[PDB]
């Protein structure tokens, strides 16, 4: 189980990377266990690209005070 | 639909942010509450040294 | 097992690099968001979502990314460890971006309502 | 519009018209009748889901029967379907039961479909013309006695109830009877295609 | 429609409970009154001991 | 005019709260809250007025999900409940069974845990 | 859908606002009734 | 900043100063602060050729080959980095002048005091 | 480059002119600016409705104060 | 000339309000507010902004409802409008024509009582 844990979270980076997503392993992992637990992929995805957006707007805000 | 419906999510938990905050500089009696409650302190203070 | 708020809380924090106290707006806006009614997702369907991903690859000329997707797909679902395949598959293709086209630098003027 | 809408309110009340004209009435159970009758079918049947009845006037209910007596078409009430008088279905009086009106309305509406098929007649030819003004001059007697019943209503001097006037019809309701009969078998049993020598 | 719906019947009554909890967090001068009414028996008792 | 004692609109919600929840009306004073709020919203006008098309619908979509003999008993039903002339409301309750109507082989999507969280 | 949230999201604010100010014309009389009854004590005094 | 350039660009188009357009500021800044949903079209040509087949649908062929002429100019100048989303603005905000004005009915004025 | 910005906002102005869109040279010049730097064109569509409501209640208020 | 005191927009919907509601413009104040609400909302353009096809539209409606000759009544009497020249938007009033049109024939999903708990 580990294993195919592994190998699942090594292709959905793979798969993130390609279409160049922005997520890391860890946020990938909590996304993963989550979806695999009966969260609303709506709910989830709504989540991340509000966390996205947030380190947008921080990136903004820093680009527009530096 | 699901992006508008998100960014009123999110606007929404700004907003109710923002009018707690106005709220609390506008119904401001904590200051005052402060300033009373001195005043027992030093009330209390004088009636203990009396 | 984290609680899914606290591991929302957590990927907020990791993805944007940022404070929980820099993210209290956010967190509350993320917060709002997970909480809302959502409308049901373009695709539930696990095949369906897998086959609109590749299709949309296909179409934009992006073939290493068909061929990524393809691929992730044919492992998630030989792996069987996932209970809901379609919601991690419609997540991927929602989140999908052509690595051709530029990121759109967020304009400066975002910075208005962030003080 | 307040002056008007002051005589509106004074000049009776717009219940002939769709607008629902909402009188004051006794809640007496012999003045209540029709909300005694309401309360007890709310009461007894747990399915009874309670149809929009239209509350109208004793005295406007007079009036518009009246009216159709006299032979008038497109009442509110009273709706002409096929050549059949037929009540609207969401009328209500005070003092009657919907099932009882209903029936009286329905004997009413009979009698007034059998006038509407003698009002429609033309006066094609010689004896068409002669039977023509021959039941001219009846629906002037007939208008004649409705006329005065409408003036006795108009002066609102004492209590007419619609058993009073369909008593004093009743005479002539039974000549307006005999002679729907007598026509139908002298000219509606005539069948279309007889020639004018033959009819 | 019928998500947007709910959507918005779950957003008001998020909204409304926000202002509740903000209103009775920065409202509440009773803090204040409690404090003042201290200070009254504060001062009353330095004045009785002086 | 043939009110029924019918108990008020608060009543049955919050009997239907409790029913859903499986909690007592006092528990579940936030779901008939909800259940107000959702009937007091403004519902776009239902998609079938008509008893008949309703029935149809009910049966296409049960054949779609191949019930093809729950089709059949649904139109069958229908037939009858039209001839019986005991509902006063066919087409808004022939409207609404269809819109419940539920496809056996596709898996109820259990609402998550996870949404009692936002309510704290 | 996006000019109905553009919409809404205006008078969203506009009611936000709106809130703002009638709770702050609702929630200066204090004050008054302070200098009021001072003026009445010491106006008492004075004529005692 | 081009958060003072919009309140200046929206104090322009409505005549008043930037404290007078306050209120349309911060709707212009709601508005661009929503989460859209990705645009139909994110290709220059694309962009072009829809605005071309409005323009000619109103009937206005000499201001479509207008249209067609300011954006090969646009396209020559190479001033703007993205063009697919300038011509899509431009698509969005055409207007027909053959559809009567839905006029603003008087009583929208009643409103704003 | 300052030839070819002058020239390609004079075709924009007769553009917006031909189809009637009531943009002066200087809302052309900041729309134009607003783009390059990578704003949504829908989000930037919705914002120029809200502001040409805007911009028109303005010009009705001042019409009837004048 | 003083052309007849036509009052504001403002106070026309106010006594609309009075008028729909059959109580005074104070009694009307809570449907006031929502009027105020609804027309100070941006709203979509409408459907048809050609006289003639928002003519043809209301004809294809009633003919849809099964009422040819009221579709036929329908165009000859938006050709007499036309001709008469009245109207200075012709346009918008068609719209509004079309959208006010009710179809007899759909028997009336009687709004439950309920949506009163919401008018006040």
């Amino acid at each position: 189980n580990l294993n195919a844990v592994r190998e699942t979270m090594d292709v959905l980076l793979e798969i993130s990377r390609i279409l160049n997503t922005g997520l890391d392993m860890e946020t990938l992992s909590i996304c993963v266990r989550l979806c695999e637990q009966g969260i609303n992929p709506e709910a989830l995805s709504s989540v991340i690209k509000e966390l996205r957006k947030a380190t947008e707007a921080l990136k903004a805000a820093e680009n527009m005070t530096s | 639909i699901v992006n508008l419906q998100v960014e009123m999510i999110k606007q929404f938990h700004m907003q109710l942010n923002e009018m707690h905050s106005l709220l609390e500089r506008y119904s401001v009696n904590e200051g005052l509450v402060a300033e009373i409650e001195r005043l027992r302190e030093e009330n209390k203070r004088l009636r203990a040294h009396f | 097992q984290k609680s899914p708020n606290v591991l929302l809380q957590n990927l907020c924090c990791r993805i944007l690099g940022r404070s929980e106290a820099d993210v209290a707006q956010q967190f509350q806006y993320a917060v709002r968001v997970i909480g809302s009614n959502f409308a049901p997702t373009v695709e539930r369907d696990e095949f369906l979502v897998a086959e609109k991903i590749k299709k949309e690859l296909i179409r934009q000329r992006r073939e290493a990314d068909a061929a990524l997707f393809s691929e992730l797909h044919r492992k998630l679902h030989s792996q069987g460890v996932l209970k809901n395949k379609w919601s991690i598959l419609y997540l991927l293709l929602s989140l999908s971006e052509d690595p051709r086209r530029q990121p759109s630098k967020v304009s400066s003027y975002a910075t208005l309502f962030a003080q | 519009p307040d002056d008007r809408s002051w005589l509106e309110h004074h000049v009776v009340h717009q219940y002939w018209t769709a607008r629902p004209s909402q009188f004051p009435h006794s809640l007496h159970l012999h003045s209540n009748l029709a909300a005694v009758w309401d309360q007890h079918l709310y009461s007894s049947d747990p399915l009874y889901v309670p149809d929009d009845r239209v509350l109208v006037t004793e005295t406007q209910v007079i009036r518009e029967t009246l009216w159709l007596l006299s032979g008038v078409k497109k009442l509110f009430i009273f709706q002409l379907i096929d050549g059949k008088v037929t009540v609207r279905n969401n009328i209500i009086v005070t003092h009657l039961t919907h099932s009882c009106l209903r029936s009286v309305l329905e004997q009413i509406a009979a009698y007034g479909q059998v006038v509407f098929r003698l009002q429609e007649t033309e006066a094609p030819f010689r004896t068409y013309q002669a039977f023509m003004w021959a039941l001219y001059k009846y629906f002037i007697s007939f208008k004649e006695e409705l006329a005065e019943i409408e003036k006795c209503i108009i002066n609102n001097d004492t209590t007419i109830t619609l058993a009073i006037v369909v008593d004093k019809l009743a005479p002539r309701l039974s000549q307006l009877k005999v002679l729907h009969k007598v026509f139908s078998t002298g000219v509606a049993e005539v069948p279309p295609d007889t020639r004018n020598v033959v009819r």
